[PDB]
RNA sequence: AAACUGCGAAUGGCUCAUUAAAUCAGUUAUGGUUCCUUUGGUCGCUCGUACUUGGAUAACUGUGGUAAUUCU
RNA sequence: UGGUGACUCUAGAUAACCUCGGGCCGAUCGCACGCCGGCGGCGACGACCCAUUCGAACGUCUGCCCUAUCAACUUUCGAUGGUAGUCGCCGUGCCUACCAUGGUGACCACGGGUGACGGGGAAUCAGGGUUCGAUUCCGGAGAGGGAGCCUGAGAAACGGCUACCACAUCCAAGGAAGGCAGCAGGCGCGCAAAUU
RNA sequence: UACUACCGAUUGGAUGGUUUAGUGAGGCCCUCGGAUCGGCCCCGCCGGGGUGCCCUGGCGGAGCGCUGAGAAGACGGUCGAACUUGACUAUCUAGAGGAAGUA
């Protein structure tokens, strides 16, 4: 999958392509507008909840 | 069809519009107004096709669009707007006043009045009611209603409206022995005094007109139009003064105008 | 798809028409959205025109009048007891026009003392609370005991209603349409129509 | 008894008639007052219908019609449905090429007030137009003549 | 320019398959209905933040998906 | 109070009700500028209701070609009528419930056919007639076949939508799109008809 | 020497029209449903004003608080194209055999 990324504090967006299923785990079986940290990202992505 | 039409055939159209067959295949369609478009002169009819002022309907268009064409002291910028009996036409850049009056062959006449004419009207009182805590009403001929009307008017008579307020000065009431000029069928544009009129209840009334020359003929009752009391016409009349005549003696004065003119 | 049109019946003689064309719009027909008795449901139809209709679904209140009092009261609605038209819209418990239907009295009954100084539907055993006493027995002027006094001669109602006070629910007729307007109003059942539907849901039952 | 024959309680619509009252008239006389009307083209209203006790909301005396269209006449044929009878009208039809006329007729149900009783078969009613009574039903029976020989 | 809003798109044009008291024609009626618009009337008739109220959403900016659409 | 040939009309008086899927009772825009901080002149767009105009829709009466090798039909599953409703923009078997047994027909009902859309009209004609009218005006209907709808004052709309039936297009096979009996044009069909 | 047309078995196959019975796409209505989106509260960090309290001002947090809006979906009803199996009827086509007249 790609993952269009955006941040409402400042408007600026990004398209980050993850082709690692691992990753996406955290992702799956979840719905529109639910909250997930993002910590299986990497490792930029600690306090971060998408 | 699936609702209102807005087109009219040229051939389809009024028969004293005097339109003709090849200019189009399109008559004017006037809009909805205050009078029948059956009954009417659009006002692009009037002004291209009778007064010659313009050559084609955008002349009409730049003509009415400067806001010089007043219809019953009110400018209309619509070219397709109903005129109909008795209304002032006021063009006051030329200084022209007409009011539309039948002629003898049943189409509206080109007749011009003198602007002392041209603040009032005559019309047709057709509905009269009682309305929402005890107001009486009028219904006139051409769609307006007014509010304390006198109390002697009832429905089929002839009021008088001074056409800046739009309040009635006085009336003249449905009697044998009053002026008419007829509206509608066979005998429109005729002109004389009442006579008769039998009652048929459940249908309608039979009213018995006689010409100035002896003549006289029927109508239905709502063809009648009171146009003075009396003998007097409240109005100035056209050119024949409502006498028609037969095809015979028609022919003679038009013989007679030409071995006399030349 | 509903349709009121004539052209797919028999004619007159028994003959069937060949339709000439298919369903208009103007000749359409609506379901037959049947009121009950609960809180206050009312949905809204557009119509030709551009109109407004009115589906009650559910209502428990309107207005009736007591017409020989010409007294005309907001009133709780409590059953529906005959249906001159079908039985089934009774067991189902349905308001349309024309039913019989049981409503509340105590609009009537405090209209009726304050008016006539007189008590209606008390039991024998006149357990009477302070609230109604001060209206039933209070000082007034003579002026206007005489006024008070002046009433109470013609204060008689028929003893078919006073039973049916006594158990605190008149019966009522319902005069307007439920379905079109979203209201059930009507009139208190009086005399000889009220005699006929109480021989009526007599014999029913 | 005597109207009230339906599942539902048939009175005149615009009568009231729960008027309270005291005894001396509550005992004294009992009479429903009577709706009618005088409907318009020069037919007078019967006396039974100003006086009778029957309720038919399609009279046009005492009902909600009102009279207006066409006054045709026919004569009564069959009186075997409720309220209303068929008429038969006979008229002469031109054909145009033999300069002659051949003999039709048409049927109408039309309905039949409860004022006109002593109705029989083979007499001449007028009948007048109404809005829409049923399916079948546009006129009415405004007046009732005898035949020939009933003295 | 764009876009939101409003109106029009139910007229016109074409064809004659269906349809035999049906369509249609003349005549009547709506006192048994609805009616954008036009025209006139009405619009302090009601006895109970205003020197101006609230939340959004396009166009636009920016990141995209699909082989493909007047897709989003 | 007023009206009609006729109201259960219009207006009045009284008691209430007044739908959260709410009814009206202006939080709108331009131009000219002002008179004694107030009072303003023309417009534009609105708006419940009433009337008018353009209609529409349901009814009234009379009128149509051939066929009896079509003589009885309609009524179970509304046929004809009555009472009460439901639904409808409203009148009505339009639908429902309960009753009545009716309604049409040799004056041709019912059924079938039509190389039948109906009229205004056309050709022919001593007079009478006979045949034609798909076709530019009016009225109806239908947009391949049926059906259902949304929006709207107005549509059961097809140069709107949703299905099924018959055809048929693009495809990366996952999906997506369609409706010339508008103007041209093409194929077919034919004895038979024009310029993308 | 050939044609013509019939019966015609095949209950050839296919298609149409009436009906019996069974099924039922889709919209609409009704009873639910409640993915989500708000507001008012309740506290925390707390300014100003008035007076430790209230109104504003910024957030943030949670509470099955209490309401407003609300899509998918489902029960039912209705309208209802179509589908299947029959029965009757009609047509187009593949079809052995033959007969008579036609010349």
């Amino acid at each position: 999958m790609k993952l269009n990324i955006s941040f409402p504090a400042t408007g600026c967006q990004k398209l980050i392509e993850v082709d690692d299923e691992r990753k996406l785990r955290t992702f799956y079986e979840k719905r529109m507008a639910t909250e997930v940290a993002a910590d299986a990202l990497g490792e930029e992505w600690k306090g971060y909840v998408v | 069809a699936r609702g209102p039409k807005k087109h009219l055939k040229r051939v389809a159209a009024p028969k004293h519009w005097m339109l003709d067959k090849l200019t189009g295949v399109f008559a004017p369609r006037p809009s909805t107004g205050p009078h029948k478009l059956r009954e009417c002169l659009p006002l692009i009819i009037f002004l291209r096709n009778r007064l010659k002022y313009a050559l084609t309907g955008d002349e009409v268009k730049k003509i009415c669009m400067q806001r010089f064409i007043k219809i019953d002291g009110k400018v209309r910028t619509d070219i397709t707007y109903p005129a109909g009996f008795m209304d002032v036409i006021s063009i006051d850049k030329t200084g022209e006043n007409f009011r539309l009056i039948y002629d003898t062959k049943g189409r509206f006449a080109v007749h011009r009045i003198t602007p002392e004419e041209a603040k009032y009207k005559l019309c047709k009182v057709r509905k009269i009611f009682v309305g929402t805590k005890g107001i009486p009403h009028l219904v006139t001929h051409d769609a307006r209603t007014i509010r304390y009307p006198d109390p002697l008017i009832k429905v089929n008579d002839t009021i008088q409206i001074d056409l800046e307020t739009g309040k009635i000065t006085d009336f003249i009431k449905f009697d044998t022995g009053n002026l008419c000029m007829v509206t509608g069928g066979a005998n429109l544009g005729r002109i004389g005094v009442i006579t008769n009129r039998e009652r048929h209840p459940g249908s309608f009334d039979v009213v018995h007109v006689k010409d100035a020359n002896g003549n006289s003929f029927a109508t239905r009752l709502s063809n009648i139009f009171v146009i003075g009391k009396g003998n007097k016409p409240w109005i100035s009349l056209p050119r024949g003064k409502g006498i028609r005549l037969t095809i015979a003696e028609e022919r003679d004065k038009r013989l007679a105008a030409k071995q006399s003119s030349g | 798809g509903i349709s009121r049109d004539n052209w797919h019946k028999r004619r007159k003689t028994g003959g069937k028409r060949k339709p000439y064309h298919k369903k208009r719009k103007y000749e359409l027909g609506r379901p037959a959205a049947n009121t009950k008795i609960g809180p206050r449901r009312i949905h809204t139809v557009r119509v030709r025109g551009g109109n407004k209709k009115y589906r009650a679904l559910r209502l428990d209140v309107g207005n009736f009048s007591w017409g020989s009092e010409c007294c005309t009261r907001k009133t709780r609605i409590i059953d529906v007891v005959y249906n001159a038209s079908n039985n089934e819209l009774v067991r189902t418990k349905t308001l349309v026009k024309n039913c019989i239907v049981l409503i509340d009295s105590t609009p009537y009954r405090q209209w009726y003392e304050s008016h006539y100084a007189l008590p209606l539907g008390r039991k024998k055993g006149a357990k009477l609370t302070p609230e109604e006493e001060e209206i039933l027995n209070k000082k007034r002027s003579k002026k206007i005991q005489k006024k008070y006094d002046e009433r109470k001669k013609n204060a008689k109602i028929s003893s078919l209603l006073e039973e049916q006070f006594q158990q605190g629910k008149l019966l009522a007729c319902i005069a307007s349409r439920p379905g079109q307007c979203g209201r059930a109003d009507g009139y208190v059942l009086e005399g000889k129509e009220l005699e006929f539907y109480l021989r009526k849901i007599k014999a029913r039952k | 008894a005597d109207i009230q024959t339906e599942r539902a309680y048939q009175k005149q619509p615009t009568i009231f008639q729960n008027k309270k009252r005291v005894l001396l008239g509550e005992t004294g006389k009992e009479k429903l007052p009577r709706y009618y009307k005088n409907i318009g083209l020069g037919f007078k209203t019967p006396k039974e219908a100003i006086e009778g006790t029957y309720i038919d909301k399609k009279c046009p005396f005492t009902g909600n019609v009102s009279i207006r269209g066409r006054i045709l006449s026919g004569v009564v044929t069959k009186m075997k449905m409720q309220r209303t009878i068929v008429i038969r009208r006979d008229y002469l039809h031109y054909i145009r090429k033999y300069n002659r006329f051949e003999k039709r007729h048409k049927n109408m149900s039309v309905h039949l007030s409860p004022c006109f009783r002593d109705v029989q078969i083979g007499d001449i009613v007028t009948v007048g137009e109404c809005r829409p009574l049923s399916k079948t039903v546009r006129f009415n029976v405004l007046k009732v003549t005898k035949a020939a020989g009933t003295k």
